[PDB]
């Protein structure tokens, strides 16, 4: 396992440096230098905060993958809580961006009130509070074992049924619910774009709408393209748990390697907003 | 970009029938409005939905048409008058992409002369 032992820390450190640099730059610029333009920038600020939290918690995972875990049960619980909060916050702030764009484009006459309220007093309730509440199993279950040699910092459910239940609800919520909301919103938006001669009532409003809309499409596509293979891997694993999939013992180790490598590569979602700012900031 | 041309002009006797043409080809994502002008005197313009907006001086006089397959617009002329001897400019509104703004266009021009 030398290949994995050398591969994991390098990726966890590259992502860590890039996340610190990009997310710190974005947060400083849009929090103190006042470069915020519209509601999409507020949503991207919230995304940057969540990604900064996860990037801060990454080095502990790097050290854990290198040799061992010398940090403690409290730090194990903290890193698990931070990871879950970041995941559920980002995957749904994306859906809030999609809803904002749908309201802006489809109903362009009187969207100011349900475009201002939905971001000024509803984003917290819709994103952070369910994200905080979903971390109660992290408090209950996240622990540090004392197996031979190494110390393991993972979640130890009493029985495998809860393992499959938690995997299914994670997949369900964080891939399907924003997935369906984004599908509906962007299908309607794209159907509007290809048909309406002139959105709103002036050419400048039309071009502003298109220019604001496109980066969010690119961001959502990149996010889902990064996160999808990990979900495929854990879906195959869960179907291995339930007595459906059964092949030779080589399949188990192949799936373990696939899921580990793909999670390492899917942690790249934290570096998307700074990259899009770099691409579209000339 | 896109290319638009005009044709159908020449020396024609009064009271004859002809059909002007204006074909657009190239990086076309969608054509929205296509019309003929004569400043900018709106004499005919057919939307993609067929809701034509004829001019006041040609009310009940000119007939317009459009072939979405060939991206062409046809102007059916009939009952020529000496006051109608002018040069017509093909005008069209197009778009080069989903995220691109509305781009206007113009044609080279066609001259129609009435014998006298
Ligand atoms: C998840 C699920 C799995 C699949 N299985 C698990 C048990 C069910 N499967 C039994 C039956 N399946 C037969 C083959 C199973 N092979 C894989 C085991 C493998 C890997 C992961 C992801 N991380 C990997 C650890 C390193 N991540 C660092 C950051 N992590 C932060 C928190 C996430 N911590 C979870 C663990
Ligand atoms: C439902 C779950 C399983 C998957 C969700 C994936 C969604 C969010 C992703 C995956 C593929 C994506 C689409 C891929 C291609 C296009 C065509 C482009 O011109 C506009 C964006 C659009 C329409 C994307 C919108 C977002 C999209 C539908």
């Amino acid at each position: 396992a030398n290949f994995n032992k050398i591969f994991l820390p390098t990726i966890y450190s590259i992502i860590f440096l890039t996340g610190i640099v990009g997310n710190g730059l974005v947060i400083l610029v849009m929090g103190y230098q006042k470069k915020l333009r519209s509601m999409t920038d507020k949503y991207r600020l919230h995304l940057s905060v969540a990604d900064l939290l996860f990037v801060i918690t990454l080095p502990f995972w790097a050290v854990d993958a290198v040799a061992n875990w010398y940090f403690g049960n409290f730090l194990c619980k903290a890193v698990h809580v931070i990871y879950t909060v970041n995941l559920y916050s980002s995957v749904w702030i994306l859906a809030f961006i999609s809803l904002d764009r749908y309201l802006a484009i489809v109903h362009a006459t009187n969207s100011q009130r349900p475009r201002k309220l939905l971001a000024e007093k509803v984003v917290y309730v819709g994103v952070w509070i369910p994200a905080l509440l979903l971390t109660i199993p992290d408090f209950i279950f996240a622990n540090v074992s004392e197996a031979d040699d190494r110390y393991i910092c993972d979640r130890f459910y009493p029985n495998d049924l809860w393992v499959v239940v938690f995997q299914f609800q994670h997949i369900m919520v964080g891939l399907i619910l924003p997935g369906i909301v984004i599908l509906s919103c962007y299908c309607i938006i794209i159907s509007r774009l290809k048909s309406v001669r002139l959105l709103s009532g002036s050419r400048e409003k039309d071009r502003n709408l298109r220019r604001i809309t496109r980066p969010t499409v690119i961001l959502i596509l990149a996010f889902f393209a990064c996160w999808l293979p990990y979900y495929i891997g854990i879906s195959i694993d869960s179907f291995i748990l339930l007595e459906i999939i059964k092949q030779g013992c080589e399949f188990e180790n192949t799936v373990h390697k696939w899921i580990s490598i793909t999670e390492a590569l899917a942690f790249f979602h934290c570096c998307l907003n700074p990259i899009l700012y770099a691409f579209l900031g000339a | 970009q896109v290319q638009l041309q005009e044709s159908g002009g020449g020396l024609v006797q009064a009271g004859e029938s002809l059909r002007l043409s204006c074909a657009a080809s190239g990086t076309i994502f969608r054509l929205y409005d296509m019309g003929w002008y004569r400043q900018r005197e709106l004499v005919a313009s057919i939307t993609s939905g067929g809701s034509t907006k004829y001019g006041d001086s040609v009310k009940g006089r000119f007939t317009i048409s459009r072939d979405n397959a060939k991206n062409t617009v046809y102007l059916q002329m009939s009952s020529l008058k000496p006051e109608d001897t002018a040069v017509y400019y093909c005008n069209a509104e197009y778009r080069t992409g989903i995220w691109e703004e509305l781009l206007d266009g113009w044609g080279q021009g066609t001259q129609v002369t009435v014998s006298s």
